[PDB]
């Protein structure tokens, strides 16, 4: 009792050294006298640095400051799927309280060794660039690293939206972005119905920095949840960079021996012991999924920032966006060069694992080439022809925003330009081809596409093959 | 509620309240101390508490701490710095103390004046659906819509018109949008300010807007405030009044700068490049407060120095994350008589999607952007082959584009001094079907000089006709 | 003219290859001098992010 | 409360008990007699910055207030006299007698308090005056490498000041003091210690005195500006100043980007910012500020060097990758002036206007001079003059030109005058054109003069009177 | 005193009211037992840390002095004999004679090593160009009497050689007062030197004056204190003066050494937070005067190749001709490797030098430019693209680029060549006539390595 509470030393920059509290665990939640929260992070001799979660004003000197005995948990449960609230589970959206039965602690060990099972079920991102050339499967861990306004928002949005039809639970946790925003966003998804599988944790750039390093982790931790009962989440966590950046902060006010680059030594341990905690239980535990997607906001692009560099080599594989594609007129702006899934293909369905196995060769060849066409005035060669789909498949990679596109119908036309069902049709009408090509398949192949969705297979070709025809030969030009 | 001065470093000071009072972090402390003697010096000085070091409170002196002597005693306002807000301020010179700097006189002690912190609005308060601003200015509501309640970049300083801009865009708003609007110097060049404010006053802009200086000589304390103030100045006729106001702050990045110069002296460690470690949570808590709530909505105008045309510094990098549109001025428009002098390349938008204009203001926008580049690039050529061949299709382009980089041009309600031509706000929609004909090139038969500093579409017809066209 | 021409396309051919192959050695020798001033560089922001803390 | 007692003595800078009355930056008194400022004050010591020789001093000795802020002697007494950041007198003239006293740190004019700058300031080099023009009271920081023409620009520009009424203060922070001798030399031999002083704190004296020489000239300027006249004001390299006050902070342990204090910005702006022009409210009068910096490699994106620059209005990058073509290296491609153009005079206006867009394209068509004649078409037009022009542009060591005539060779070649002549013959032409000026046809020579404006003989008579010359000239 | 603390070469000394600044503490103590050894240092007192306490610096190994040991003030500061005596001696950093012949009489001069620089009445304005019989410094960078030079360059840049070649083509024939002050620099020069004086026939009119790599900080740090008073003293005391301080780099470089010990806050790159002032404080001395002249020519050495590094930076702004030494140069056979582009002096005036030897000054460097900016196009597009004009451009260029190497009397040893002097009136008409193309037709190669442009048609025809 004596003990177990203490008294304000230091005030300023959202960090409280208090005395007492000779109990406090590392980590515990301490209470200040005018109710607002903080956390005990250095447990030192003769004090202990807190850093307060809330207004730090109404502190001053002298207050007390009384244990709790908790170590960071967070609401947890049914009821927040549909609510916006802050990393403590404070809801934000001013609709109620969220009532809920149980909790979790933030901080938590990740799935053992032998707990998971290699991923091999997807994640549908509804984007042809992704689910084709850089796919994701579920409990897997897909960085998105990109040059402010290159869509990496859009990206993750556009993909929950996605997760209507399949069995997805989305957490959406919102580092350091401007609550502008992510009120703007947390409705677009309200329109599209996300908020009914969607959960929205949100740390804006006028929240103290605690709050940011906290988000992070309270939103696995909400996650958590349905994934060791066996459900699928989806976390998408926006910028990281913010996060970790915030916890610089943190961490220096606690006068901390500061890092390369001023982020602390542990700096690395904090996203590692993060991220990990997203995989694919093994059968043994339910094989629940919890996927993540981290964002890395780039300046300049410099992939060989430190922060960038750490989450890169933590992730499995990432998805580079560059910052002139985006200009240019080219959504999404993925840089199909860098951006690599290392879980991939395993993640695909058959139906697009064949399709999808030369997408990456006419690309590819297409980037290495396509340095050159002002030169080209004497096109030469057949490296016209490596062109000539090529620039026909970025047409098909090019995809418009809120309009995800179902596997079923998108394996065909990622079928169409590899199979030259295409290449007939210039590039300035292959955007409004696919585009009928769908509907054309949603009245005349409805029975084609179907044999696809059942099997995730095409073993299909030859039907399809002059099923194909069926609509060039009605199309317009 | 007294204390006495303690440490003084630079323009930082420690105060000491001996027992029990202790005047909050925020709060506003004077210093008002008569020569008690021919070895001392009048000290009329206010600070505010940063942090609590043994009842002990260290402040940053917003003037100078010259003439400090350890021992004066120390007098807290019990809340922090509070600036007029109303009418009253409205072309109204402050400093940033809201303290008149003008001639005009001085605010009444029946004024009321709001503090200069406070944290922004619930996220339950903003706006939902993301509205445009119109500012009936062609090149902007086209190229570059600004979004009523965000943050509008504005690069490039030195004889380009920048000061028509702002000052017209002052005058628009006002006009159109009935509200007010709020300059913020924030320590960048006397010089540039004494001149603006003769500008708004032949403008009768001034009358429209109040002004606040936090000049490159004040210590870090002001610069490091300025915006705060004239901030609050322009919150005041969003929640009190409805309105949706527009605050100009100049060089925004004498603000994160100030701050690290202080973050030094307070104890703080350095972070990436000096940069005070609290460097992005100092900026959100200031850029958060500008937005578009139930009721209002302020929408800024920011200059960004970029520190040594270098777009990776902690500075500015931390400023782009809250821009949402970036409105380029560019040296050679002007020259070829372009006003306003705005890049119709450089000059991006977030709200340039048709999911925010809609098809017909997208599709003609890119429109009349890719059409631009194409008269750019082919320039290297005009000046190789003449204007003998361009595959006949690449002139079609070079007439448009002219016609159209041309028509980009407007007459200025801020000009009408100079020139006599009244003046013209073309709305969006009035803008974008002129491009749009431009476009479908059913004006390519009217000398350039006609779409040269014009209105809406039919103000280039008149222009023609007065040149000689049936 | 044709055995003339035929030399020039290739004398020309090369002469861009020379250039090409050059060139690419012109950023071996610059990729090392990038990188060490890459290192002098990231070695002179630490020392000097923690020789400003010790001041402290 | 009044005396106080040295409890550290080391490198200029010393830490002593007492002194519980000492203002913030207060002078103080030491017992051998040198003085010092007291900047720090610390609960428990104070730093004194000592003023001159710290050997006289020891542990313990009495450090006796003051109770005077800094202050400096100014007068019309200091006029063609090398006088330390402290006014006494280095030249041996004997010692200046000055009555009134002007603080070192002083408040600059107030947003109230100012005026657009509308007057010119001649520096004499076409290049300059054409292109980068200056106003009185403005802020032109001329940038550039070791020895790359920065002091022999400034120093023109102060010969070039008889005419005008401007009185030069030329600083040399840091500066060699054989060197700031044959620069005060140089100057009595062309009359120019007449209107002008000369604050030298040598690289010899310690750092304090070089931080303090730069606010002791100014003061001494702002004399003659806030009474009604015209000064200029030549900080000659800033940087040493910087580097010295680095020292001072660091030896009063003060926590160090590139060891330079967190407020080594706000050194330069409290500085630069007090020149100005005092709106006619207050008597017109003006500073104008010429401050230098030393850049290594020419890295212009250094600390210091963006920090000065994001402070003048404008500034002039002297390349010496030049002056080993176009002399006295002015980069026309980086150097900008922001008040510019309206400081020129109607005169230098509408000539010197066009002067950029010749001058723009040469920069910027000549990734195309190869192709030269090939087919370049009316673009190897635009191209002559431009080759001309820079010709122009190319002026010689210690050789002020009076504004109008001036005006009139920038006006010959932007209107083809020049061009019927060779690119090589331009420089003569200059010569040329010039004397037969100053004897053929005299009326033109100083209507540019008198009304300083306009068409400087309406149009028939200048185009015509060019004509005159042109067809009297040689091959 | 009483040592309390001992830190490598800073020693903290303790003294009521004793405390004695840049006075010489020396420990003289004597074995009391077999676990001590005998110890004669001088510390050179530096800064008050207080409570009566001083921090020192060691001219000496400072192994085997305990805490508790016996410190005496001499009551001065470094004092060194000065006089007419110093002529054909070799002194320390103390002024010890370290030329095992005799020692110092008791009544001669003993100057300290610490003075204020001249005022400005005193320092001197007058020019007067100086010949030095080397093609590139005559001509494109001209020495001064009575002026500052600095010799920049790298490691094994040859410096100095280049010194050695000025002492051979000046000090020898001047007939004036000449100290050699190698500070840190080579221990094997200063027997090199010192025997090869004595060959020369000058030692009598040159003052000896070392300390080497071998010795600790303290010593370097005062090294070129000890010289410069020695040639103060003829200067002020009686006639022009030529002070070869051979790498003042070390001097700074040692500073660095003993910043870190004497609790200092480092600056950029970490070096002494006063490394500005104490080069400002040890330079100006170095001048001339109404009182006598001092014509000093000092060697700088670059660390790591970078002239951006803050010691031979801000060494620039203390000379009035630069000779500054590239590697690349060097490595092309281009000896001695002076850039033709950087190196400077006050002296290329016409109102100095002339206008005929100014014009080809800058001609030469023109072209040397002009050769300079194209050297990418042909590092990548070869000489082909090039036009019938700039091409031109390259050869000229080239070959002054190489009439530009010297062969140095001291060289002769290795290469087996003799040397040469070349005229000043001679090097100035010799690229004349390169720039006015008389030998466009001789190739490069006939142009390397020699002296007089007569020289060059000779060593042509050899070629065949
Ligand atoms: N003028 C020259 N002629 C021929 N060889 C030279 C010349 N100058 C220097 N060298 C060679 O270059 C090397 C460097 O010599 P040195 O003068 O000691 O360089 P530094 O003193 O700058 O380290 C020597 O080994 C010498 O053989």
């Amino acid at each position: 009792q004596v003990s177990d509470v203490g008294t304000v030393i230091q005030v300023g920059d959202g960090i409280a050294r208090a005395h007492g509290l000779d109990n406090v665990m590392s980590g515990e939640l301490v209470e200040f006298a005018n109710g607002v929260m903080g956390m005990a992070l250095n447990l030192e001799e003769n004090n202990v640095g807190i850093v307060i979660l809330g207004p730090y004003t109404g502190i001053k000197e002298g207050d007390e400051v009384r244990r709790t005995g908790r170590i960071m948990e967070v609401p947890v449960g049914e009821a927040l799927i549909g609510r916006v609230v802050n990393p403590l589970g404070q809801p934000v959206d001013g609709l109620g309280p969220v009532e809920t039965t149980e909790t979790r602690p933030i901080e938590s060990p990740a799935p053992g060794v032998m707990d998971r099972r290699s991923v091999h079920e997807p994640l549908q991102t509804g984007i042809k660039a992704i689910d084709a050339l850089v796919p994701i499967g579920r409990g897997q861990r897909e960085l998105i690293i990109g040059d402010r306004q290159t869509g990496k928002t859009s990206v993750a949005i556009d993909t929950i939206i996605n997760q209507k039809d399949q069995n997805m639970i989305s957490i959406y946790v919102a580092i350091g972005q401007k609550e502008s925003t992510v009120r703007t966003v947390v409705e677009t998804l309200r329109k599209h119905g996300a908020l009914d599988y969607t959960i929205v944790v949100t740390a804006s750039a006028s929240q103290p920095a605690p709050l940011l390093f906290l988000a992070p982790y309270a939103g696995v931790a909400m996650g958590e949840y349905f994934m060791y009962k066996g459900k699928h989440v989806l976390v998408v966590y926006d910028d990281l960079s913010k996060q970790a950046a915030a916890y610089r902060e943190l961490s220096l006010l606690l006068r901390r021996p500061p890092g390369r680059e001023a982020y602390p030594g542990d700096i690395f341990y904090l996203h590692s012991r993060l991220l990990e905690r997203a995989a694919k239980l093994s059968d043994a535990k339910g094989g629940g999924s919890l996927t993540a997607l981290p964002f890395v906001e780039t300046q300049a692009g410099d992939i060989s920032a430190y922060i960038p560099t750490n989450v890169i080599s933590i992730t499995d594989g990432q998805i580079f966006l560059q910052s002139d594609l985006f200009f240019s007129g080219v959504r999404p702006a993925i840089n199909a060069g860098l951006s690599v899934s290392r879980v991939g293909g395993a993640a695909q369905i058959k139906a697009m694992k064949k399709v999808a196995g030369t997408l990456r060769l006419d690309l590819a060849a297409y980037r290495e080439l396509e340095a050159f066409a002002q030169f080209g005035s004497d096109l030469d060669k057949a490296t016209q022809a490596k062109l000539a789909r090529g620039a026909r498949t970025v047409e098909v990679l090019k995809q418009d925003l809120h309009q995800p596109i179902p596997v079923e119908k998108q394996v065909l036309i990622i079928y169409a330009l590899t199979r030259g069902f295409l290449d007939d049709i210039p590039v300035e009408d292959v955007r409004r081809f696919e585009k009928e090509f769908y509907l054309f398949l949603d009245q005349n192949g409805q029975h084609l596409l179907e044999h696809i969705r059942t099997t995730k297979d095409l073993p299909d070709d030859l039907n399809k093959a002059i099923e194909a025809f069926k609509k060039t030969f009605v199309v317009s030009q | 509620t007294r204390g006495r001065v303690i440490q003084v470093m630079g323009p930082v000071v420690d105060v000491k309240f001996e027992n029990g009072h202790l005047p909050a972090i925020y709060n506003a402390l004077k210093i008002q101390h008569k020569a008690r003697n021919e070895n001392e010096v009048d000290i009329d000085l206010t600070l505010e508490v940063a942090l609590h070091l043994d009842d002990t409170v260290r402040t940053i002196a917003m003037a100078s701490t010259d003439g400090l002597i350890r021992g004066m005693e120390v007098i807290d306002t019990g809340a922090p710095i509070s600036v007029p807000v109303g009418e009253v301020t409205l072309g109204r010179v402050f400093n940033v103390l809201g303290e008149p700097i003008d001639l005009e006189g001085d605010i009444p002690a029946d004024a009321r004046r709001d503090p200069i912190h406070r944290p922004a609005p619930k996220f339950e308060e903003l706006a939902t659906e993301v509205e445009i601003l119109e500012t009936g200015i062609k090149v902007v509501d086209l190229l570059a819509p600004y979004i009523k309640g965000g943050k509008i970049g504005l690069f490039g300083g030195a004889g380009v018109g920048k000061t028509v801009l702002i000052q017209e865009l002052i005058h628009n708003i006002a006009q159109e949008h009935g509200g007010i609007s709020v300059f913020a110097g924030v320590g960048e060049r006397t010089r540039e300010g004494n001149d603006l404010y003769h500008e708004m006053k032949d403008s009768g802009v001034i009358s429209k807007t109040a002004m606040v200086f936090g000049q490159m000589n004040e210590p870090p304390g002001a610069r490091m405030r300025v915006a705060l103030t004239g901030l609050t100045m322009a919150e005041y006729f969003r929640d009190e009044q409805g309105q949706d106001v527009l605050l100009f702050i100049d060089n925004i990045f004498r603000f994160t700068q100030a701050g690290s110069e202080v973050s030094a002296l307070l104890g703080r460690m350095p972070s990436a490049v000096g940069y005070q470690p609290t460097l992005a949570t100092e900026m959100g808590q200031l850029q958060e407060r500008i937005t578009s709530t139930a009721k209002g909505s302020i929408t800024s105008i920011q200059a960004i120095y970029v520190p040594a045309d270098d777009y990776t510094d902690p500075a500015p990098a931390t400023t782009f994350s809250h821009l949402d549109a970036t409105t380029n001025l560019e040296r050679k428009l002007a020259e070829m008589g372009i006003y306003p002098a705005v890049d119709p390349l450089a000059s991006t938008s977030r709200a340039l999607a048709p999911e925010i204009v809609g098809e017909e203001h997208y599709q003609v926008a890119r429109k009349v952007q890719q059409t631009l580049q194409r008269y750019k690039e082919l320039q290297d050529i005009i000046a190789i082959l003449g204007m003998d061949e361009l595959s006949d299709e690449d002139k079609l382009v070079v007439h448009r584009a002219r016609r159209i980089q041309f028509f980009l041009s407007q007459n200025f309600h801020v000009a009408e001094q100079f020139t006599g031509q009244p003046g013209s706000y073309v709305p969006v929609k009035e803008t974008v079907r002129g491009f749009k004909e431009i476009l479908e090139g059913k004006y390519d038969h009217l000398p350039e000089d006609a779409f040269r500093l014009v209105g809406r579409i039919e103000e280039v017809v008149e222009k023609a006709k007065a040149m000689g066209v049936e | 003219l044709l055995d003339a021409k035929a030399s020039e396309h290739a004398a020309r051919m090369t002469a861009m290859k020379n250039a090409t192959d050059n060139a690419n050695e012109l950023i071996r020798t610059l990729t090392l001098s990038y990188n060490r001033a890459r290192q002098a560089a990231i070695t002179q922001e630490i020392t000097e992010i923690v020789a400003g803390a010790n001041a402290l």
